[PDB]
């Protein structure tokens, strides 16, 4: 995750590989809280 | 933490041991006695 | 408390303004089926219109909130 050493980002993405941008990452995180992967958490 | 290798690991990465992880449990298990404490059984916090 | 998810003793011993039950852990789910299956059947000419009293309560609701200004 790049945010205010990411020089070398686009070096390590130039392996097909992905970054993030914070924004990104927090929308990943966001994705966990949906009411969907909630259940899933409560399973197991 | 950083330029702390295994030979430098003291005070400082002792104390961020203790933020990143005891504490962090510590935290889990307060909120475990408080709901428990309630009956609160059906309305688990999910912890990321 | 195990199928309507509250305490009797509760609402008796201190008068709670609202109330809010929550569909946890799979004993959460087995708790709002027994709310959602509350059924109020009406024979009109015949015709049975049979409607949930749990209007909200469904396969994607967390919780239902009983309420009063008094207690």
């Amino acid at each position: 995750t790049r945010g205010t050493n990411n020089i070398i980002a686009e070096g390590i993405e130039k392996m097909g590989v992905r970054t993030f941008s914070q924004k990104e990452m927090a929308f990943n995180l966001l994705g966990l809280l949906t009411p969907e992967v909630v259940e899933l958490c409560q399973k197991s | 933490e950083q330029g702390i290798e295994l030979e430098h690991i003291d005070s400082k990465s002792e104390f961020a041991h203790r933020i990143m992880l005891t504490n962090i449990l510590r935290m889990m298990g307060c909120v475990k006695k408080q709901k428990s404490a309630r009956g609160i059984e059906t309305r688990p916090a999910q912890v990321i | 408390k195990d199928t309507y998810g509250f305490s009797i003793l509760d609402i008796v011993i201190n008068n709670p303004v609202n109330l809010t039950i929550h569909f946890g852990g799979e004993k959460g789910k087995r708790i709002r089926e027994n709310y959602s299956a509350m059924i109020f059947e009406t024979i009109v000419d015949g015709k049975l219109k049979t409607e949930k009293i749990f209007k909200e309560i469904n396969e994607h609701s967390t919780s239902y909130t009983f309420r009063s200004e008094k207690g």
